[PDB]
């Protein structure tokens, strides 16, 4: 019948700016945190567990690649499991397919998220210090089951009251098994703009893991300085701030570009020269300026990988290889093969989610 | 404007060394 | 590559 008529019967439906939120009995008093394009994530209380949590409704069947990012989150995130990555409790939508307009999912409950913090507050050298290395601790993870999450920002790190963090939006992650090549075959508008690495626009398609290490020290230049190290306008003005602070390329440097046409742009671009960080960023810890000069490296191959910022001296306290775990089982490459009409996604997404519905019974 | 010594992995961390 | 078009477009 109708479930959200059911839980009407107690309580039911509720809205949250011009959102209608059928979770059931279980879920009540929901009270909106953010938005996307197709999605908005609400806090809630777990009546069951008399807990609060976190629900995502996610409305993508109207759209392929709504769909397709859809499905890879829910993938990847049911199969991820991490301290500081954040999973998935439960998943909610409709007995039939049919039916099936809305998928919600239910996360783990953060107070808050690097963003809002850095509008309020300005974070001592040991929080900088703990966030960062808790930043790789899970990206370690993350790119060990060959998986890029090609949306690092402050407002994909979520924290709470006690100076834990999680990285959420997994939703532009994707698999990419490092045996077969990618190059040309990956998406090409990828990432937020300021955290954007120079490879994805230079090499359009062509891009690595190393995009995430460079959103890093985005992130570690923006808890530095409050600010954000390159707020270009578009991707002109995005090279023009990158190269304003890197400077000119190397020689080397410009021997990694394998897109001729962007190589020459490169070479026809006036001669800009390299700013130190020290100047840009006085007070900050010289050992974070090495590793964030080693995060920024505008070669993407030569760019520190995510084992190695993790040994480097800036977190020497913290840095354990024994309790910075990987996944047992890292994704092939049968699990980048979603080039799928939205219809047919729509089942993988309502056969992916049959775990959850009531009385599976497995 | 609450925001290490209560984080169960800085925890662990300082009880090794 | 539809939005990265480096030959610049006019503006
Ligand atoms: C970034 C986010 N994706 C996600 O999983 N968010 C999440 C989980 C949370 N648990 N506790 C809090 C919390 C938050 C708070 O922002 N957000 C999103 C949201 C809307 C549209 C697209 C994408």
């Amino acid at each position: 019948a109708s479930m959200a008529a059911a839980a009407a019967a107690g309580a039911g439906p509720e809205m949250v700016r011009g959102q209608v939120f059928d979770v059931g009995p279980r879920y009540t008093n929901l009270s909106y945190i953010g938005e996307g394009a197709y999605g908005m994530v609400c806090s809630a209380y777990d009546n069951v567990n008399k807990v609060r949590v976190a629900i995502k409704k996610i409305s993508p069947f109207e759209h392929q690649t709504y769909c397709q990012r859809t499905l890879r989150e829910i993938k990847i995130l049911l199969r991820f499991r991490h301290e500081n990555i954040i999973g998935i409790n439960d998943i909610i939508r409709a007995p039939t397919i049919e039916q099936m307009k809305d998928v919600y999912i239910v996360q783990d409950l953060m107070e808050t998220d690097l963003y809002k913090l850095l509008k309020t507050q300005h974070l001592s050298n040991d929080h900088i210090c703990y966030f960062l290395y808790q930043i790789l601790r899970g990206l370690k993870y993350i790119h060990s089951a060959n998986v890029l999450h090609r949306d690092l920002k402050p407002s994909n790190l979520l924290l709470n009251t006690t100076c834990d963090l999680k990285i959420c939006d997994f939703g532009l992650a994707r698999v990419a098994d490092p045996d077969h090549d990618h190059t040309g075959f990956l998406t090409e508008y990828v990432a937020t703009r300021w955290y954007r690495a120079p490879e994805i626009m230079l090499n359009s398609k062509g891009y690595t893991k190393s995009i995430d290490i460079w959103s890093v020290g985005c992130i570690l230049a923006e808890m530095l300085s409050n600010r954000p190290i390159f707020p270009g306008k578009h991707y002109l003005d995005q090279l023009n701030h990158i190269l304003g602070i890197l400077g000119s390329p190397s020689q080397e440097d410009l021997n990694c570009i394998i897109n001729l046409k962007a190589r020459n742009y490169l070479l026809s671009l006036p001669h800009k020269n390299k700013v130190p960080w020290n100047r840009l960023f006085p007070n900050a810890d010289s050992k974070a300026l090495d590793l964030l000069d080693k995060m920024l490296t505008f070669n993407p191959h030569k760019r520190i990988e995510v084992e190695q910022a993790l040994a480097h001296p800036y977190l020497e306290q913290y840095y354990d290889p024994s309790d910075e775990p990987i996944a047992e089982a890292p994704f092939k490459f049968d699990m980048e093969l979603d080039d799928l009409p939205k219809e047919k996604l729509k089942e993988l997404i309502f056969e992916e989610t049959a775990r959850f519905q009531p009385g599976y019974r497995s | 404007m609450q925001l290490l010594d209560s984080s169960n992995l800085a925890r662990r961390r300082r009880r090794r060394r | 590559p539809v939005k990265f078009i480096f030959p610049p477009p006019p503006l």
